[PDB]
C-alpha cells in the first residue's frame, strides 16, 4: 500500500478584500504577483513572462 | 592501464584473511559436547 | 581559495555594454516586441544593470 | 602488539621522461606481476572432524561483550540489547584470549562462548587506517630540505637506525607539527613519509575526531590510539588539528565542551599517566598561535617545523619539479617568476604551471612559451599604504 | 567408453612480452564407404 | 491464458516467501563469512550463500540476510545519510547555454 500523507495554512483566514479599503494599488501589486499566476497563467504565456514569485512591502509600522 | 587493472585483479583473487575466530588448537577440544547445546542458554545476570 | 583546491576563480561583472544587449535579447525572445523596440537603447538606459 | 603493517607498494620505473626504458621498465613491472598472478590461479586452481565441528557452531555467530568470566567452562557474556547471560563455554576456543571488554562470540540460539573475535576494530578507525602507497616520494619536495632532515630524524631514523640514540641513552622525538601558510607542503611531507615508511600509516582529520553521541569523540580517540599502538610501531598523521586543537575557554555550550574532551583525550593519550608506545604523531596546521599549549607542549609534540612560503631557491627548484614533465620551450627562462618576491605557494607554483599549459593548449599547442607562463601568473595569483615608510 | 581421467591441467604461460620474441627465435634458429547389406545371423535383430 | 494464470501463480508464491533484514558489512573477514551490523540490534557473522561472490561485499556495504538463518543473498544499493542521498540532481534543470549572454 501507499497511505496517502499538515502544519499551515488549514485555520482558514476570515479577512477579506472587502474587509480591506483603499490600498488599491498595493492589492493589485500583490494581486498581480500572488493570485493571477495561480488562476490565469495564459494571461502571463501570452505576454512571455516569468511570473513574479516573490513581493515585498514596505511601510510604516502599521 | 592493463597494470592497474592486473593489481584490481590480483587484489580480487587474493587479499582476505582467515581471521582468528579464537579456534584452538588440537588436543584441547571435546566431541560430544552435545550436553552443551542440550543444557544451556542461562539468562542470568539479568536477575537482581 | 588557495590555488591546490579551487584552482580557478572565474568573476561574473556587471553585464557591459551589448552584454545587457545579450541579456534583453535572450530574456525577450519569449516576447511580443514592437517594430521599434531598440533593445540598444534599453541598454544604454541600464547602466550597470546585473543580468 | 601484533607488528607493523605498512603499506604494498610497487616498484617505481626510475625514468619519468617518456622513453624506450621506461616502456621496457614497466613491462618488466607486467611481467613478474602476471607471473605472480598466474602462479595464484594455477596452484589454487591447478593444484572432515573440524568441518563438523564448525558445523555444530552456530551458523549465524552473534557477538557480545564478555564480563567477568567465571569458571572454566561459564563464562558470562552480554549482547546488544544491553542484556547479558551466564553462557557455556565450548572446547574450541584457544581459552586465554577472554578478557573484560573482549568482543566475543556467541551462538544464536545456545548463547555460548564460541569464539573471541580478537580483531574488532571500529569501522570509523579502520576506514582512517592506511593501505595504499601514495606517489609521492622525497623527489617532488621542491626544497625544504632543513625541513624534510628533521622530519626524518623524527620519523625514519629511529626505525633504520636504532643504535644512535641507544649508544647514547636518548630517545628519539614523539611528536612533530607541520605548521604554516595555505600551500607549503605540510602534506607532502606526510605522503612522502607514507612512502618511504615501513610503518603503519594513519591518516586522521581532526573533523573526524568529533562525534554526534555524546562521550563517543574520547572513544574514538582511544580506538586510534590503541589501533595505532597494538597494530603497529606506526605513524599517525593529524591533518588540520586546528579543526580541534583551539584554546581550552570556559565555554557555555554542550558541543564546546565535548570538544574540549576529546582534545583532553588526544592529550591523555599523547603522554598519559601510564607511557606512549612506538607511535609517532604528525599534525598539520595552518594557523599554530590557535592552539592549546597543552598540545603545542614539548612532551608530546617534540618538534615543530614551520613551512615558510618557499624562498628564491625553493621556489627555483618548485618550477623545476613541476615543469620537469613537461614540453618546453627553449625561449623559456624561469627565472621571471623567480625574481619577483611576490608571495608564491608551492601550490601556486603548480597551478601557474597547470595554466600555463592550458593556456598554450587554447593556442592550440602543447608546449609552454613565455607568453603563456606570464597570462599563466597573472589569471591564476588571487590577491603598508605607499608612502607611509620610506 | 571409460572417460579417460584427464590431468589437472593449468593455464597458459601468458604474454610475458618477449614469449612470442623468444618462441619466434628458437623457431628461426631450428630452420572408405560404410556397406549397403548387414547379412544377419539367424536370431536377427531386426528392429 | 496460461501464461498470464501461471505468473500470477508464481508471483504469489514467491511473495508468500518472508523478507529479510538489512545491515550493513563491518569487513567481509574469510570467503563465504561476513561481518555485518543489523539494525538496530548488534552485528552478526553470515554464511554468505553461492549466488554472489565474496569480493563484491565490500566494507560498509548493504547487504540483506534471510530472515531465517541469516544468510547473506544480496548486496543491495550501497547508501547512507538520507539528508544528503537526497542531494543527487535527477531533474536536469532548463537552463542552457543559449540562456546566457556576456
Ligand atoms: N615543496 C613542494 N614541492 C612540490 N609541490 C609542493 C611543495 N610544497 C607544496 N606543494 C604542493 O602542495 C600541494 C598539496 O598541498 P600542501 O601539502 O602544500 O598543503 P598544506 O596547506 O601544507 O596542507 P593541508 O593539505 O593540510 O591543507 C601539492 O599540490 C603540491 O603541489
Ligand atoms: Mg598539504
Amino acid at each position: 500500500d501507499v497511505l496517502p500523507p499538515m502544519l499551515t495554512s488549514d485555520q482558514k483566514p476570515d479577512v477579506m478584500y472587502a474587509d480591506i479599503g483603499g490600498m488599491d494599488i498595493q492589492k493589485q501589486e500583490v494581486r498581480e504577483a500572488v493570485e493571477l499566476p495561480l488562476t490565469h497563467f495564459e494571461l502571463y504565456k501570452q505576454i512571455g513572462i516569468d511570473p513574479p514569485r516573490g513581493v515585498l512591502m514596505y511601510g510604516p509600522p502599521g | 592501464d592493463d597494470i592497474q587493472q592486473l593489481l584490481k585483479k590480483i587484489n580480487e583473487l587474493t587479499g582476505i584473511k582467515e581471521s582468528d575466530t579464537g579456534l584452538a588448537p588440537p588436543a584441547l577440544w571435546d566431541l560430544a559436547a552435545d550436553k552443551q547445546t542440550l543444557q544451556s542458554e542461562q539468562p542470568l545476570q539479568v536477575a537482581r | 581559495l588557495r590555488p591546490g583546491r579551487i584552482d580557478r576563480k572565474i568573476e561574473f561583472p556587471p553585464p557591459n555594454e551589448e552584454a545587457r544587449l545579450d541579456i534583453l535579447k535572450i530574456h525577450s525572445r519569449k516576447m511580443n516586441l514592437t517594430r521599434g523596440i531598440n533593445l540598444r537603447k534599453i541598454a544604454e538606459l541600464m547602466p550597470g544593470a546585473s543580468g | 602488539t601484533k607488528g607493523p603493517d605498512a603499506a604494498s607498494k610497487l616498484p617505481l620505473v626510475t625514468p619519468h621522461t617518456q622513453c624506450r626504458l621506461k616502456l621496457l621498465k614497466l613491462e618488466r613491472i607486467k611481467d613478474y606481476l602476471l607471473m605472480e598472478e598466474e602462479f595464484i590461479r594455477n596452484q589454487e586452481q591447478m593444484k572432515e572432524e573440524r568441518s563438523k565441528v564448525d558445523d555444530l557452531r552456530g551458523t549465524p555467530m552473534s557477538v557480545g561483550t564478555l564480563e567477568e568470566i567465571i569458571d572454566d567452562n561459564h563464562a558470562i557474556v552480554s549482547t546488544s540489547v544491553g542484556s547479558e547471560h551466564y553462557v557455556s563455554i565450548l572446547s574450541f576456543v584457544d581459552k586465554d584470549l577472554l578478557e573484560p571488554g573482549c568482543s566475543v562470540l556467541l551462538n544464536h540460539k545456545v548463547h555460548a562462548v564460541i569464539g573471541v573475535l580478537m580483531d574488532d576494530t571500529d569501522p570509523l578507525v579502520t576506514v582512517m587506517k592506511v593501505e595504499k602507497a601514495p606517489q609521492e616520494t622525497y623527489a617532488d619536495i621542491g626544497g625544504l630540505d632543513n625541513q624534510i632532515q628533521e622530519i626524518k630524524e623524527s620519523v625514519e631514523l629511529p626505525l633504520t637506525h636504532p643504535e644512535y640514540y641507544e649508544e647514547m641513552g636518548i630517545k628519539p622525538p614523539k611528536g612533530v607539527i607541520l605548521y604554516g601558510p595555505p600551500g607549503t607542503g605540510k602534506t607532502l611531507l606526510a605522503k612522502a613519509v607514507a612512502n618511504q615508511t615501513s610503518a603503519t600509516f594513519l591518516r586522521v582529520v581532526g573533523s573526524e575526531l568529533i562525534q554526534k553521541y555524546l562521550g563517543d569523540g574520547p572513544k574514538l580517540v582511544r580506538e586510534l590510539f590503541r589501533v595505532a599502538e597494538e597494530h603497529a610501531p606506526s605513524i599517525v598523521f593529524i591533518d588540520e588539528i586546528d579543526a580541534i586543537g583551539t584554546k581550552r575557554y570556559d565555554s557555555n555550550s554542550g558541543g564546546e565542551r565535548e570538544i574540549q574532551r576529546t582534545m583532553l583525550e588526544l592529550l591523555n593519550q599523547l603522554d598519559g599517566f601510564d607511557s606512549r608506545g612506538d607511535v609517532k604523531v604528525i599534525m598539520a596546521t595552518n594557523r599554530i598561535e590557535t592552539l592549546d599549549p597543552a598540545l603545542i607542549r614539548p612532551g608530546r609534540i617534540d618538534r615543530k617545523i614551520e613551512f615558510p612560503l618557499p624562498d628564491e631557491k625553493t621556489k627555483k627548484r618548485i618550477f623545476q619539479i613541476h615543469t620537469s614533465r613537461m614540453t618546453l620551450a627553449d625561449d623559456v627562462t624561469l627565472d621571471d617568476l623567480i625574481m619577483a618576491k611576490d608571495d608564491l605557494s608551492g601550490a601556486d607554483i603548480k597551478a601557474i604551471c597547470t595554466e600555463a599549459g592550458l593556456m598554450a593548449l587554447r593556442e592550440r599547442r602543447m608546449k609552454v612559451t613565455n607568453e603563456d607562463f606570464k597570462k599563466s601568473k597573472e589569471n591564476v595569483l588571487y590577491k603598508t599604504p605607499e608612502g607611509l615608510y620610506l | 567408453e571409460v572417460p579417460k581421467e584427464k590431468e589437472k591441467e593449468k593455464v597458459s604461460t601468458a604474454v610475458l612480452s618477449i614469449t612470442a620474441k623468444a618462441k619466434k627465435k628458437e623457431k628461426e634458429k631450428e630452420k572408405e564407404p560404410e556397406p549397403n547389406f548387414q547379412l544377419l545371423d539367424n536370431p536377427a535383430r531386426v528392429m | 491464458l496460461n501464461a498470464k494464470v501461471r505468473l500470477l501463480r508464481e508471483e504469489l508464491q514467491l511473495l508468500q516467501e518472508q523478507g529479510s533484514y538489512v545491515g550493513e558489512v563491518v569487513r567481509a573477514m574469510d570467503k563465504k563469512k561476513v561481518l555485518v551490523k543489523v539494525h538496530p540490534e548488534g552485528k552478526f557473522v553470515v554464511d554468505v550463500d553461492k549466488n554472489i561472490d565474496i569480493n563484491d561485499v565490500t566494507p560498509n556495504c548493504r547487504v540483506a540476510l534471510r530472515n531465517d538463518s541469516y544468510t547473506l543473498h544480496k548486496i543491495l544499493p550501497n547508501k547512507v545519510d538520507p539528508l544528503v542521498s537526497l542531494m543527487m540532481v535527477e531533474k536536469v534543470p532548463d537552463s542552457t547555454y543559449e540562456m546566457i549572454g556576456g
